[PDB]
């Protein structure tokens, strides 16, 4: 746990993801509403780190995350680490992997694709391109790099 | 069924080769011998939220002569239940409950593919969603071309135009590219030239391809010279005037063309084939247009009736 | 013949509570089972001097699927037949010597009776009139309630929006006032108020109804909750904002609900039904629209059909 | 609302703001973009007080709020503690009082109001009434119920 | 420098009562004794987003008549200035390195306030946004008032017709309400009733106001009778027809009315004032008009000169 | 009488650099020492067969600050001389016989051309005509160039965004390659390149330009970065999508630039500068525009004036 010279906090089970860098812990609570929830939840940002310098820490509370539910960090926080907690103890370790698909949360960058004046969820396949991923809009089917879809 | 029975037909990228060679065949069965019944019953929706006479007449023609009934719109220069207020998806979610399929064609890409998910069991064909696809259109080049030249394979092809902008120059591309070595020859202003993209696509598949600044580079070696409109709206005046002599089609040009050779436009020409080629037997545009009703039928057979006595 | 056998269809106050069950009857018979010649060698006039697409397009695939023949035309932005110079009378005293029946919607109140006096023996089904009837949306309403509440006796209705200017809920209203102990709960705007007049038509014939502010008060003993689009344009902007919250369903207001509670909108909805609601087993506003094919289907069967070998 | 387990330890100096009503403590570090800053923050959702079954608690440090930004969360946690400060003491508390006028954070009801399209801050006047609170649009001059400027 | 000395006039909400008085007492002056090069070299903006010939011919010769010059455009259908979306604000920050002063009339509510915030040194003067404000209108109205009645304080208004949205009303009422002794006599259909916040704004200021069917109960004691136009637009034919008889002025219906009242309308009239009033003294909605020019030719003054020698 | 008295200002090719110099010494006099009665008496045609707004009321501001009426017109929906087939040679006649000096835009290149040969003793000032001039842009753009920087030579010059289609970076590239030491900068999408002609032009003069992906390989260095908007009409959504990016210009990207540093765009800006440019030092498009002002006051001065006594 962040532990510093004081108070410390673990928690019985549940999630804990860390090593999100820094300026991104508040940007996946957005992306992935995971607020929107009864359980306790325990976020440290800013934390001094050394295997870096700062990082995000979000811990959620009976509450677990698929592999297809880790890898959708891989594109904000592809150097985390997300632990599975039980009875007080981190039975699992886990890092994202590039998903095939990322839905719901980007936009898509053409202004005429039919995704956005509609009730549907944006949903682009990954094409990592050793250099940088490729989303291709299941809709309109236009490709973007993953850098100009990220920055609308 | 067959492969195709209640499939919805949106992109020319989700067609095996086989797809597509089953279609064709399908096309010249209905040709040779008509099934003026084979849809009696059915009722289908041509719902053009973006006008196009050509297209929308050649679709309905197509239905009529498998005996299907039409109903339908254009010009959605509002059509409240299309742009207004109303979601696409609702526009749908009511046109599924009454028809038996949907051919639409819409000015937003992927507007096709969004109604595939409200349709239900109604299966949606795409007649073009902006500047993405139009697969029906490629269905009847490649059916030309497959009867003019014997085969899909193994082709010397010209594509000529505005290379950059013609969505479906950049379908006949994929469409040609499934089968096996054909050579792609592109003559284009730089200002229009072929995407990278689709050039990336050939190279990976080791398929070769060359630029070209004239047709008479070529005009030797090929068997399919296919045609495209330069949109001059895009274009500054005096930029179309400087560039647009090598991309326009005098009979005058074909002294050298092979016997075989097609010329090939998926219309409106006028501005890049003169008339005077109309009676050369390398004219086939007109008779491209009219295999867009066997293409069209196809698809609409394999999609609605389950197996296809043919 | 059957009752309504050549017979006008232009107002839900001039059908009996026993043409009302013919009709929905007849309905249930054809949804069952198709009789796709039923109507053969019979051509309709789908007359649309006011466009109006999903109607448009509902009424003529019900011909279709009888087997008529269908002429026709809409926005008439003119149409010199129809609005120019032209009277009315005169465009019906042409189009009767060439169909068989002729649905009409028109922007002007009484249209479709005034067409009836100069049509001959050529029957005319109303499909708008202005501000006035839609007995063909009142019949695909009284459908849908038939069919999933198993009756049109004794139910609990509430009616959401602008029940003011709704030609559509003062039909339904008449309707369901012609059958017994239906109880009547009205929410809207006081500036959308359900008019005084059909408060004094129920109060009449001892009918039950009150007035709420919102659904969560009655939304445990409602059998169906009809919501109808608040005509934005109406409303001063701040005026609907300050308003609109009351009027509005979302997934989470039907915790409450009957099992048996459907939720029904002639459509478009859009400002008043979030999509989320799409997904319970109370939406039925698209299966509602469906219904309309049938009813319009058995209309159009019991006006041109001398019997009805159902 | 102590608490005898592992919670958050508390630091020398900064503002901590407590008694923050469930699902309010995010929407608080969203609408006043809380964590654009690079001060250790920590955050608690969903714990446990005794008053209010569950409450969120926000910990910002190095950071002060003025009796203005305090007035601003009013709004939201009309019940919150903002507590402040220096060498490990709360040296200050302080309850949020009903601002004169709120900016940034609320947006128009007013569909035609000009404020939609424009490079503006909203900006509304504040007035108490029995049963809620009025809020007049210093663009459009309408008023309208905060019930009704909150809606989602 | 006076009070009003390069300040924005945007609202009636932001203008006490001395305000009033000092704009009203420099109209009176000017319509006196004029001053036809008060303004000169001063170049002013006349821009209408949203056309509006009766103000802004007003409004220019308003200008006119104080020898200044003037620029500007009416509707944007006709503007590139905003077109294609540049905002507002940028449209403001250039045409306010040009000229001394902006009259802008716009659709959106809050567009004067937005252009103040962006027109650093040059004072902008608000002819109309939308459903909000219109100060120039409710000033040309107390000129008026004060000039015939000789007073702002303890007179018996009377409003009439569509207190609901007339915007005009609702600016007048506010601005008689920073005065003493007024009664309020509301005159219009239920559908069209003052709204509550203005009733609720009277009731905090104790001043009286009552509610009354017909002209007629409070001929004998009005002062000023201020007709209003009724949107029939937003209201059904048929209901406009029902009521449009409670709130329309004929000749006869002056027989009792006091030698000192005024019948005032903004206008158009249409069907609010028949004719046969124009010829009696009460009538004084085309002298109301008249008045805009000297209430718009003090604010123009007061706004850009320190010190008025009048 | 100065060189430029009763001339026609059609092209920037037509102005040598002392023309240019003379102008905007002019401007910098009348800017510091108005002459508001300079042109009493003369009036001028406002001729915007193409509307523009901010050109046309710039330029009516211009010469109402010097004393001169004004008369004409916008858009010509809305104009009858040269509707229906009267050429704009006949137009040109008719309205020389009215005014003293025509100011015009027109959709085709070379418009104010022809109207010199027929407008016969009255200056014809071309406000922009077509793709080919905008002379007095150009003129304002150099005035502010020469205001902020102190000179025309030895600048460093980037250019950002359209720079294939904008007649205005194209006329202020001419303009600057007629001093000496400038170099040029480039900064635009393949498709949307500085013409081969403009480089030509450069290189036969022996002036420095290069190419540059983004604004950070220049902006150390720059004096002027002059932005303009990009013609997105002409490309496609994705396609303007995937590259805007490198033509957005934000506050932070201002971090090392020069104190002296000027932003410049002709405006409507809207994706291409964003609102926190404006506030820094750097901002000066909102300025530029006011000097159009002083551009086109100081032309229109030395055109209808002999000798001006500045
Ligand atoms: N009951 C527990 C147990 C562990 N943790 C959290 O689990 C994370 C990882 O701890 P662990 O994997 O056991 O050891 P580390 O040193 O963190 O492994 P690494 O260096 O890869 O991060 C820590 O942030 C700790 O706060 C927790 O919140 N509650
Ligand atoms: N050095 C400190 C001191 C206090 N706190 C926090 O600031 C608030 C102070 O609470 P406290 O002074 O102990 O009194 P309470 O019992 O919480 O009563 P109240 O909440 O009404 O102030 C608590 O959230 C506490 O955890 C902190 O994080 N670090
Ligand atoms: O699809 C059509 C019908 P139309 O829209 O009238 O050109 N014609 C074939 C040419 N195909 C194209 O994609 C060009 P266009 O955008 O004109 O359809
Ligand atoms: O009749 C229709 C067709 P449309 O005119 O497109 O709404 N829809 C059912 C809603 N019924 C109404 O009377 C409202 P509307 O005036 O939109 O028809
Ligand atoms: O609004 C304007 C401009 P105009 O459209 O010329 O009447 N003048 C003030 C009139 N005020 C009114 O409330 C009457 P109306 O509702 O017709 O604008
Ligand atoms: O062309 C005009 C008239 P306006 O349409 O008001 O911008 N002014 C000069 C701006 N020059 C440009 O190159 C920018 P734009 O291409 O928007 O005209
Ligand atoms: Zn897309
Ligand atoms: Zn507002």
């Amino acid at each position: 746990t962040h532990d510093n010279k004081l108070q410390v906090e673990a928690i019985k089970r549940g999630t804990v993801i860390d090593h999100i860098p820094a300026q991104i812990g508040f940007k996946l609570l957005s992306l992935f509403k995971l607020t929107e929830t009864d359980q306790r939840i325990t976020i440290g940002l800013n934390l001094p780190s050394g295997e870096m310098g700062r990082k995000d820490l979000i811990k959620i509370e009976n509450t677990f995350l698929s592999e297809d539910q880790v890898d959708q960090l891989a594109l904000y926080a592809p150097q985390a680490t997300v632990n599975r907690i039980d009875n007080y103890e981190v039975v699992g370790k886990s890092r994202p992997s590039l998903p095939e698909r990322i839905d719901n949360v980007l936009v898509c960058p053409n202004s005429n694709c039919i995704s956005h004046a509609e009730p549907v969820s944006s949903s682009f396949a990954v094409r990592k391109r050793a250099n940088d991923i490729a989303l291709k809009c299941k809709y309109c089917e236009k490709e973007f790099s993953h850098n100009v879809v990220l920055a609308n | 069924a067959n492969p195709l029975y209640q499939k919805h037909i949106i992109s020319i990228n989700d067609l095996s080769r086989d797809d597509l060679n089953l279609v064709l065949a399908t096309a010249a069965k209905l040709k040779a011998n008509p099934q003026p019944e084979l849809l009696k019953h059915k009722v289908i929706a041509s719902c053009f939220f973006e006008a196009s006479t050509r297209t929308r007449l050649s679709f309905e023609t197509s239905m009529h002569r498998l005996g299907a009934s039409v109903v339908g719109f254009s010009d959605s220069a509002n059509t409240s239940l299309g742009k207004k207020g109303e979601t696409l998806a609702d526009t749908i979610s009511v046109i599924s409950t009454y028809v038996d399929a949907i051919v639409m064609r819409h000015p937003q890409e992927g507007a096709a593919r969004l109604a595939t998910e409200f349709s239900g069991n109604v299966p949606v064909l795409n007649a073009g969603d902006g500047s993405n696809q139009h697969p029906t259109q490629t269905l009847l080049d490649l059916f030309t071309i497959q009867e003019t030249q014997g085969r899909l394979d193994n082709l010397h092809v010209a594509m000529v135009g505005d290379l950059k902008y013609g969505r479906t120059v950049h379908s006949l591309t994929q469409a040609l590219a499934k089968f096996d070595g054909n050579r792609f020859y592109f003559i284009a202003p730089d200002a229009l030239a072929m995407p990278q993209y689709i050039l990336d696509m050939l190279d990976e598949k080791g398929i070769a391809w060359s630029l070209h600044s004239s047709i008479e580079e070529v005009m030797a070696e090929v068997d399919i010279l296919y045609m495209t409109r330069v949109q001059k709206e895009r274009l500054d005046p005096s930029e179309y005037a400087n560039v647009k002599a090598q991309f326009v089609l005098r009979a005058s040009d074909l002294h050298n063309a092979k016997a075989n050779m097609k010329v090939l436009h998926p219309l409106p020409r006028v501005d890049e084939i003169a008339t005077d080629v109309d009676k050369t037997p390398h004219a086939w545009y007109f008779q491209q247009a009219g295999n867009g009703i066997f293409a069209r039928q196809a698809l609409l057979a394999l999609v609605l009736n389950r197996d296809l006595v043919l």
